[PDB]
RNA sequence: UCGAAAGCUAUUUAGGUAGCGCCUCAUGUAUCACUCUGGGGGGUAGAGCACUGUUUCGGCUAGGGGGUCACUUACCAAACCGAUGCAAACUCCGAAUACCCAGAAGUGCCGAGCAUGGGAGACACACGGCGGGUGCUAACGUCCGUCGUGAAAAGGGAAACAACCCAGACCGCCAGCUAAGGUCCCAAAGUUGUGGUUAAGUGGUAAACGAUGUGGGAAGGCUUAGACAGCUAGGAGGUUGGCUUAGAAGCAGCCACCCUUUAAAGAAAGCGUAAUAGCUCACUAGUCGAGUCGGCCUGCGCGGAAGAUGUAACG
RNA sequence: CUAAAGAGUAACGGAGGAGUACGAAGGUGCGCUCAGACCGGUCGGAAAUCGGUCGCAGAGUAUAAAGGCAAAAGCGCGCU
RNA sequence: AACGGAUAAAAGGUACUCCGGGGAUAACAGGCUGAUACCGCCCAAGAGUUCAUAUCGACGGCGGUGUUUGGCACCUCGAUGUCGGCUCAUCACAUCCUGGGGCUGAAGCCGGUCCCAAGGGUAUGGCUGUUCGCCAUUUAAAGUGGUACGCGAGCUGGGU
RNA sequence: UGCUUGACGAUCAUAGAGCGUUGGAACCACCUGAUCCCUUCCCGAACUCAGAAGUGAAACGACGCAUCGCCGAUGGUAGUGUGGGGUCUCCCCAUGUGAGAGUAGGUCAUCGUCAAGCUC
């Protein structure tokens, strides 16, 4: 579903990436990682812009298509315009099946209108951390993970340890020790 | 309860590049404390001013455990 | 309204106002905010309306944060008074904003409930603003 | 022939004067500038939070405050952890430039450099750009830095218009080429060519905000299993929902707003009764036969838009 | 600080200090390393002295700030 | 210590004043600006029995005018006469009356508010130098401003 | 021939910290004692002296490991010299330059002189 086409560019500095993004709309990006050397490409703004209303775009590779040399890449980090919004700039992360990664994967919040705060207790679910940080193998790599509430009283705090791992990922910041609090029922706002 | 006084400029810094030529006694750095320390041929001043012992070119370098910078004659 | 409550200088510079604000223009904490689009300053008592604004809106639920303090002290000279003779003596607090900033968030609430308080609040403001979604990098 | 200054320092000084700076002349003497290459230091722009201050959330937890009066926490909160912002008198960082030094080519109008001496003038500056303080990031304001012009600079353009743009007038010519700016008439030169936009005389003064003005672009929803609009017809019970109420009975006031009936009707929007109410929004059936709906990015327009002698905000 | 990363740079601009002190608080040789926290300990308590671990300059430097400070420029002692 | 320190030794008044100067520098008027002032608009919590927008409208925001109090010090110090009154005006429109309308919490009579409209009209006295204001009594109404706060080579001289 | 130990340097974290394993033939350290030299504002703790009964426990040295620390691109972004432009509190274009942060990643150093022992 994830396609992405690129073109090899040549022609850097503020001036060329600004020509990139006014004239022929198109976006600087450059490719790293792997066993490779870094390589700068562009992409079209309209392309990576409607590849990125998925919410997976960023928790599942892509194949970039480099005039012609089809990869697979993880969208690394993006560089976005502060106040219009749109995309500056991304990072691809050359995926390797042998070496393992570190990602962002969304979170998704199941069981709301059911939690026992919610109905029981009529507290809010007050999403406070989303967007866990994972490292694990390309094949492991998740498009997300559940919270699945359902059972989250009014003062029960959710951390990062009562999280789920899919299948073979860590949590990384788990593993530093910060049990980072991703949700809290608290009392209503009044 | 208000403003408006002010103390002359004391005309501090460096005052021979490096590369500089120097005689002997020339005056390389005028400071406060030692932002810059004596090295070889360097002399150091009552109020840290740094001085040429020797003759030859300036040479600021940092070394040394402390990360010091230092001001040095070479020849 | 929000002040600094100390400060280590009570009079400050005029400055400028330049920036393009890469910092405190992502929506952390919530799940949608008021985005600020053009530059300018906005005072603690525009602050505090456009919160009232908002609050008032989403009325039994809801969480907002404000991400904009004014901790910068502006100063004015009275009326009937000369160039001169000192700098004049605080009258308000107002928060640089640069365009891109995030100024005020919400979650628990609908986006529908959501853009129709960040209208209200937008309309208490000095500044062009726009509704902006949290996203994912 | 050359050609300033309106600065610094001191001054019972501030519109005076003096030394230095800047001008000129003479003598002497060998440096200087531009650029390239190389060697340097820096703490500014930007950035950042490592310090000092100042922010906002969340987690965990002293300690404070409640119930005991020995146990547990209604309620505030140190620290720490994570996320998140600010700073002329913050900095773990950190340019471009600028400045200092060395070597080197060419060019200097024949010299730039320096020294000594003769003669000064000047020490009220102004505007414009850029960096700042101050003021209201008001003033043709005020105070610095820096560059340009005026001063002390005519010519051309900006209608007129020291300080803006182009350009620096030795003299003459009824020769030619250009600069800025222009080429329908006033008034020299395209009523030139090609492709678009505007309908507002916008052009030829202004904001928040408002609007089926109009051009372009990328998407989305419904749609010849009938989309949108129009027209016709239907739009039910327990039940007058527990309760409250002079009377709430579908809508005034708290809460509920569930269930069946059916192609569908939520315990009913607004005009609104003393309650039933009259009309009627969601919904459906038929008719209709091709597009339709509202969001985004964007070009050019519209409203917002009132002043005094006369059109009078294109000369 | 303004002050625009050499120097310098104004305002009835923004903030603070000085008009001293010390024959030792100078010289030298020798030797040492603070603040704070926690734990244990008679009065003793948040905090006195003692021991241990951490701490690594967050202390000190006669005095305002800034820049410095391990060969400590901080602290003690002998001789001067 | 007024810290480059005039002497060893030094305060004031002048509306009784005088000279040399300055628009290098104030008061008036003009100018620039628009903080303030006045006028308008945006959002709409709320008031309005219900009902935001009949009439209002908090917290905030954006403008316009030049119009008050101001800021500046550009013109004038080899002189640009001041407040008020009188006489005579002229213009603007943000309209007080009269004229035409929309909405109304408009039954009628009378009103409220807004749009259009500048043709004409738009008090007399008591007090006060007053402009103003308060009061009395009228009027269809007794408008708001600009004009060197219009007008002293036209008058006045109460104020200053 | 190389290794080990010690002393002194170069360099000053890619070199450090933490954790773990290991070394006593020699070296070093802990260690024994204090009359002698010398020392404690008390104390052989440290300093000092005479030693070799004991031990590698502490320390030190070596080895391993990315937990922390430190290092860190490419690309982009910000700023910026010069020339020009706009809607001119701020930006844009041409050209030159170009961070900081962050990301990929890297690191459990490298070298020299001398002395002793051993190895070959
Ligand atoms: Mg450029
Ligand atoms: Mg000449
Ligand atoms: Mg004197
Ligand atoms: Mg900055
Ligand atoms: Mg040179
Ligand atoms: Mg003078
Ligand atoms: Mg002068
Ligand atoms: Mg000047
Ligand atoms: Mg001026
Ligand atoms: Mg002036
Ligand atoms: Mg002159
Ligand atoms: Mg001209
Ligand atoms: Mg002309
Ligand atoms: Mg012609
Ligand atoms: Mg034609
Ligand atoms: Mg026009
Ligand atoms: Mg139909
Ligand atoms: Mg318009
Ligand atoms: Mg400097
Ligand atoms: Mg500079
Ligand atoms: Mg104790
Ligand atoms: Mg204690
Ligand atoms: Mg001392
Ligand atoms: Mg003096
Ligand atoms: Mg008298
Ligand atoms: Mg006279
Ligand atoms: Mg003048
Ligand atoms: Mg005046
Ligand atoms: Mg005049
Ligand atoms: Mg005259
Ligand atoms: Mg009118
Ligand atoms: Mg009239
Ligand atoms: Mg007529
Ligand atoms: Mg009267
Ligand atoms: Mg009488
Ligand atoms: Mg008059
Ligand atoms: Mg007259
Ligand atoms: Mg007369
Ligand atoms: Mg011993
Ligand atoms: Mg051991
Ligand atoms: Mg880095
Ligand atoms: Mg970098």
């Amino acid at each position: 579903d994830f396609i992405l086409n690129a073109q090899v560019r040549s022609d850097l500095g503020k001036g060329a990436s600004r020509r990139l993004r006014r004239n022929a709309g198109l976006v600087p990006a450059v490719v790293y990682g792997g066993d490779k050397e870094p390589q700068s490409v562009t992409l079209e703004l309209r392309e990576i812009a409607k590849l990125l209303e998925n919410e997976a775009a960023f928790s599942h590779v892509i194949a970039l298509n480099v005039g012609g040399a089809k990869e697979t890449v993880l969208i690394k980090a993006l560089q976005r315009h502060p106040a219009k919004g749109f995309v500056m700039h991304a990072d691809f992360l050359r995926v390797v099946a042998d070496h393992k990664l570190t990602a962002h994967v969304p979170l998704h919040f199941i069981n709301e209108e059911v939690a026992v705060g919610v109905k029981q207790a009529g507290g809010e679910i007050s999403h406070t951390i989303s967007e866990v940080e994972v490292s694990c193998l390309p094949k492991d790599l998740p498009e997300f993970i559940e919270v699945d509430m359902a059972k989250v009283e009014l003062g029960q705090i959710v951390h990062l340890s009562d999280l789920k791992a899919p299948k073979g990922v860590e949590l990384v910041q788990l593993a530093h020790g910060n049990d980072l609090a991703v949700a809290n029922i608290h009392a209503s706002r009044v | 309860t208000r403003n408006g006084r002010d103390s002359e400029s004391k005309r501090l810094g460096v005052k021979l590049f490096g590369g500089q030529a120097v005689k002997a006694g020339n005056i390389l750095v005028r400071q406060r404390g030692t932002k810059f320390h004596a090295g070889y041929g360097v002399g150091l001043g009552k109020d840290h001013t740094l001085f040429a012992k020797v003759d030859g070119v300036v040479k600021f370098e940092t070394k040394g455990a402390f990360g010091r910078k230092y001001v040095s004659i070479v020849a | 309204m929000l002040q600094p409550k100390r400060t280590k200088f009570r009079k400050q510079m005029t400055g400028h106002n330049r920036g393009l604000a890469h910092r405190g223009s992502k929506v952390s904490f919530g799940e949608y905010a008021l985005k600020a689009t053009s530059r300018g300053r906005l005072t603690a008592r525009q602050i505090e309306s456009a919160r009232r604004a908002l609050t008032r809106h989403v009325k039994r639920g809801g969480k907002i944060w404000i991400r904009v303090f004014p901790d910068k002290p502006v100063t004015k000279k009275p009326l009937e008074v000369r160039m001169g003779k000192g700098k004049g003596g605080v009258e308000y607090w107002v928060a640089q904003i640069q365009p891109g900033k995030v100024l005020y968030e919400i979650e628990g609430v609908s986006e529908e409930l959501a853009r129709e308080a960040f209208a209200l609040a937008a309309a208490k403001l000095p500044l062009a603003t726009s509704f902006v979604k949290r996203t994912v990098m």
